């Protein structure tokens, strides 16, 4: 119901889909696309993260629903740019 | 179903 809920709600699902398009093509070796994908993910994670969410408004089930998602996008952000920044520097095992 | 955790499964098994 709150409009910043839903925006939290659509950067985590199109985070999810593009840091998951990365993976798939990660792990199938295509290290190009795979980057493209990731900084996508980056973008939509960014943008999940940066909503206030801890405010004294931010009550009830949908926004601690938001914060959690919010909290899963913190940690994927980290990994996706850990790996990102490891395949730009062609340092890939 | 979608499993943020389970990303982070995936980018721990690249690092192998």
């Amino acid at each position: 119901e709150p409009a910043e809920i839903k925006i939290i709600r659509e950067a985590y699902k199109k985070a999810f889909l593009f840091v998951n398009k990365g993976l798939n093509t990660d792990e199938l070796g295509q290290k190009e696309e795979a980057k493209n994908y990731y900084k996508q993910g980056i973008g939509h994670l960014l943008r999940g993260i940066s909503i206030s969410s801890k405010e004294s408004e931010h009550t009830g089930p949908g926004w601690e629903s938001a914060r959690q998602m919010q909290q899963k996008m913190k940690e994927t952000l980290q990994n996706v740019r850990t790996r990102l920044e490891i395949l730009e520097k062609g340092l890939a095992t | 179903d979608i499993d943020f955790d389970d990303l982070s499964r995936r980018f721990e098994e690249l690092k192998k």
